[PDB]
């Protein structure tokens, strides 16, 4: 299962 | 800006007459947009393309795949064009390698 | 050694589209088992491993949808990319990431890791303590800050020691019979009388897994590793790898020369030699 990704560089 | 390694082989020892899968993997490059086509006496075939993976360095490889029956006739190859490359790599099928 | 679940995320722009392509592929070990291209009108997850077909539709609802939000972070990050660069907007420019976790003998996170580069070349990376970042360039350096600023990396952390870690084994019980055994080698060794004064031995290794595997040849013993031939290891297209290592001995001297096969899948590693 994948992680959550929001955070924009 | 890596080029390409090309490797074009089947999946089991040929045998003329014996069906078998003919492989073509491509590794090493970057950046990821490739052009790979398994050829059959010179003509491209209709092969499956793996999913765009990449390795620890960072470098992507992809496999271009079909099944095939060898025979002592039919050449194949393996031609793949991507930007690091002047011309296309053309690589033999030959099954000792 | 230690079993592993990891992603990779390749993001590309695309100028002359007006958008971006975001693929997604997951592996546990050396064995792919989901998809994710965004380059489609109605993108779902796809299993691309038998054993991950049993997976009820929630799985499959989770996974997509990360998916779609991921495809937009890496469209807003290529756009950020290409500003702290100054870099024209006529170009493609690619974005990758790579995270995942390695599971330790007590079945809790061994490691876990998590990182990207830009156009190749490393931008950032998850430090040991998966609470901090490390910066390989300047424009990595204001990422971090942000990053700080965010947060974000305490709950990477509570993925990779947690859900990683709890699907991973989830992952190695379902596919156990493929995942969790070593299937050795089929071997041989071909010879190819080659020069009018040279002879190609080619030691084989077929349908090994993982792919993990030492061949090596030896003269009486000596290593000739600096006079062979070996190809990179590369897929069989079911799911185990092959490989070759090839030398020219002198004519009428194979009985001097053996392959050394070594690989976990055997019950002892194999001596071989032309007979």
């Amino acid at each position: 299962k994948m992680n959550t990704q929001f955070t924009a560089v | 800006a890596r080029p390409p390694k090309v490797q074009v082989y089947s999946r089991h020892p040929a045998e003329n007459g014996k069906p078998n899968y003919l492989n073509c993997y491509v590794s090493g490059f970057h950046p990821p947009q490739i052009e790979i086509d398994l050829l059959k006496n010179g003509e491209k075939m209709n092969a499956e393309q793996s999913d765009l993976s990449f390795s620890k360095d960072w470098s992507f490889y992809l496999l271009v795949h079909t099944e095939f029956t060898p025979n002592a006739v039919d050449q194949y190859s393996c031609r793949v064009k991507h930007v690091t490359l002047d011309k296309p790599k053309i690589v033999k099928w030959d099954r000792d390698h | 050694g230690p079993h592993s679940l990891s992603y990779f995320y390749t993001a590309v722009s695309r100028p002359d589209r007006g958008d971006s392509r975001f693929i997604a592929v997951g592996y546990v070990d050396d064995t792919q088992f989901v998809r994710f291209d965004s380059d489609a009108p109605n993108p779902r997850e796809e299993p691309r491993a038998p054993w991950i077909q049993q997976e009820g539709q929630e799985y499959w609802d989770r996974e997509t949808q990360i998916s779609k939000d991921n495809a937009q972070t890496y469209r807003v990050n290529l756009n950020n990319l290409r500003g702290y660069y100054n870099q024209s907007e006529a170009g493609s420019h690619t974005f990758q990431n790579m995270y995942g976790c390695y599971l330790g003998p007590d079945g809790l996170l061994l490691h876990g890791y998590h990182q990207y580069a830009y156009d190749g070349a490393d931008y950032i990376a998850l430090n040991e303590d998966l609470r901090s970042w490390t910066a390989a360039d300047t424009a990595a350096q204001i990422t971090k800050r942000k990053w700080e600023a965010s947060g974000w990396a305490e709950q990477e952390r509570s993925y990779l020691q947690g859900l990683c870690v709890e699907s991973l084994r989830e992952y190695l019980e379902m596919g156990k019979d493929t995942l969790q055994r070593a299937e050795p080698p089929k071997t041989h060794v071909t010879r190819h009388p080659s020069s009018d004064l040279g002879v190609t031995l080619r030691c084989w290794a077929l349908g090994f897994y993982p792919k993990e595997i030492s061949l090596t040849w030896q003269r009486e013993g000596q290593d000739q590793s600096q006079d062979m031939e070996l190809v990179e290891t590369r897929p069989s297209g079911d799911g185990t790898f092959q490989k070759w290592a090839a030398l020219v001995v002198p004519p009428g001297e194979e009985q001097s020369y053996t392959c050394h096969v070594q690989h976990e899948g055997l019950q002892e590693p194999l001596t071989l030699r032309w007979d």
